């Protein structure tokens, strides 16, 4: 009954993202690049295995 | 038909350069191989070669491929690998015809020094995603080197 | 009672799910790319035995898909392409920019680019 009891539809799915814009202040940088690969790609020599370089 | 309507196409067409590059061919390439290899053949066959070389300058250089590589998965190596391969197979077979020899010469050597120096830097570095990104792109693109 | 879309939009947005996960790198990258090849392996069966109107009846159409749920450009196009290329190989009365007209192509920035090139 309790895993019949959830809801199923077109509206719950939306689970709208978030925009590819990342605020400025060895995984958390393997997330932000992933997320940011599509917005801001030639900006990125200056990773160099170091922090994100604002 | 295709090539019918591509030829118009290229009569009708660096920002550009870039944005192309930014959001058609990399997120093209990344997917399943076929989307690689066909990133790959509208490369060419769509461009003259003055833009060609131009578009293929600013994606070799600019020192992008080194952190591309740490960022993808392992089947995004992979594919990334084939497309290059793909292109510097083109490229190497259009010298070794000697169409290019004019200048050619001295900037297909630096690219290929830049991709050199680009693959011998993140095969040096300590995480565990650069090393085995690194060993898969190398075990694709070693076959034309 | 009509899985299909609800089936395709779970997984999409459950790998992404997966992707803001804490964990050693090693699973975090298999589980993702694993994820993927699923989802991909799901719809090349939907595109394989669903087809004619079948297909867009049960399939939730382009200009929803990229606007209201905002899938990236590229699964979007690996959906629609080869019915698109069907209705405009031998249906020539349309065109392309009309039958995909009104997506708003969100991280694509139209600007300074030419959407014949796109």
């Amino acid at each position: 009954n309790n895993v019949w009891k959830i809801p199923t539809g077109l509206d719950k799915i939306e689970q709208e993202v978030k925009k590819p814009e990342g605020v400025y202040e060895i995984i958390r940088q393997w997330q932000t690049l992933r997320f940011l690969r599509s917005r801001y790609l030639f900006d990125f020599d200056k990773v160099n295995e170091k922090t994100g370089v604002d | 038909k295709t090539s019918e309507f591509i030829s118009e196409k290229s009569n009708v067409w660096e920002d550009q350069i870039k944005i192309f590059l930014q959001n058609c061919v990399v997120p093209r390439v990344l997917f399943s191989p076929s989307d690689a290899l066909f990133s790959s053949f509208f490369i060419f066959m769509a461009f003259r070669t003055e833009n060609l070389m131009s578009i293929l300058n600013t994606c070799i250089t600019s020192n992008i491929l080194k952190t591309l590589l740490f960022c993808c998965t392992s089947s995004e190596a992979g594919n990334l690998g084939l497309f290059f391969t793909d292109v510097l197979k083109k490229l190497e077979k259009m010298r070794l015809n000697g169409d290019f020899n004019d200048q050619a010469s001295r900037k297909l050597y630096e690219w290929h020094s830049v991709i050199t120096e680009q693959v011998i830097d993140l095969l040096s570095e300590k995480n565990y995603m650069s090393i085995r990104n690194g060993i898969e792109f190398m075990k694709h693109v070693t076959s034309v080197f | 009672q009509s899985a299909i879309s609800e089936i395709i939009l779970l997984l999409y947005t459950l790998n992404l799910k997966a992707n803001t996960q804490n964990s050693h790198y090693k699973i975090l990258s298999t589980r993702c790319d694993e994820m993927n090849t699923l989802l991909w392996s799901f719809i090349e069966l939907i595109k394989h035995c669903l087809k004619g109107k079948a297909f867009e009846e049960n399939v939730l159409p382009f200009v929803e898909l990229n606007n209201r749920f905002h899938l990236s450009t590229p699964w979007t196009f690996h959906i629609w392409r080869d019915y698109l290329d069907n209705q405009l190989n031998s249906n020539e009365n349309f065109s392309i920019d009309e039958l995909i007209e009104g997506a708003e192509f969100s991280d694509v920035d139209l600007t300074k680019i030419s959407k014949d090139l796109f």
